[PDB]
């Protein structure tokens, strides 16, 4: 996902 | 002329301003440029907008994560909670920071890099019968005269919100909202002398309805676009 990615 | 003493919402308020400013260009420190794609009438989608306007959109969506981690607490949250916030406040906040981009003597509004487009090419760019909701929401916002300060704790608040469904720890998050209610309460008495605090979370349901009808757009758009929807969109209005 590229909110996971993005937060992570 | 006086004020009790706020130490800690004081710097609480600080933080979020700079967070804000600092992934939301200001309109002024913006070099504004034009296009004519099709300014003359509106159409179905203007392909070349639609392609400038979507990647304009990742961009800032991409901003608004980058402001939604600069939030104190926000990374404190559960993953999955920090993702359900942003997918549930993402377009509210959006629409927010276009309006704030909106000069109405010109009646345009302009986007990061500094394009400026007229009513009729956010028309044609992918906003269809959501342009004249904008506008008016736009135009409803100027007597607040609303500051960076101001739009960076309304959008806070929005993404905070302990109402989202599927949050994990609702109540984590109802307290991270609180402080950010009463900076912005705080913060709107030192500087506007003093009924706009209901006022200007008034304006937080109205962006709800038009958030509302964003989501059907999405659809709406999947079907006149080319190829798929940029993915970062899908992931945030899906
Ligand atoms: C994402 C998106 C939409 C809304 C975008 C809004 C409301 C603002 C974008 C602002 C930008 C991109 C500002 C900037 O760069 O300063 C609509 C409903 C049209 C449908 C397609 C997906």
């Amino acid at each position: 996902k590229i909110l996971h990615r993005l937060l992570q | 002329e006086s004020y009790e003493m706020t130490a800690e919402l004081d710097d609480l308020t600080e933080k979020i301003r700079k967070a804000h400013q600092e992934t939301f260009p200001s309109l002024c420190q913006l070099g504004k440029y034009t296009t004519n794609s099709s300014a003359d009438h509106r159409v179905r989608l203007d392909l070349g907008l639609w392609d400038k306007f979507s990647e304009l959109a990742t961009k800032c969506i991409i901003k608004i994560v980058e402001f939604a981690k600069r939030l104190p607490g926000f990374t404190g949250l559960t993953i999955a909670d920090q993702i359900t916030l942003l997918k549930a406040a993402c377009l509210d906040i959006l629409i927010l920071r276009i309006c704030t981009r909106y000069t109405p003597e010109q009646d345009t509004m302009t986007f990061s890099d500094g394009l400026t487009l007229n009513r009729t090419q956010m028309h044609n760019a992918g906003f269809g019968p959501l342009t004249d909701l904008v506008f008016t929401f736009a135009n409803q916002l100027l007597p607040l005269e609303m500051d960076d300060t101001e739009t960076g704790l309304l959008s806070a608040i929005c993404l905070i919100c302990g109402d989202r469904q599927d949050l994990e720890e609702p109540t984590k998050v109802d307290k991270l909202q609180e402080p950010l209610l009463e900076a912005l309460k705080i913060y709107i008495r030192k500087r506007r002398p003093p009924h706009m605090f209901p006022k200007i979370l008034m304006k937080i349901t109205d962006l709800r309805s038009i958030s509302a009808k964003g989501a059907e757009r999405v659809i709406t758009l999947k079907m006149e676009i080319p190829g798929s929807m940029p993915p970062l969109i899908q992931e945030m209005l899906e």
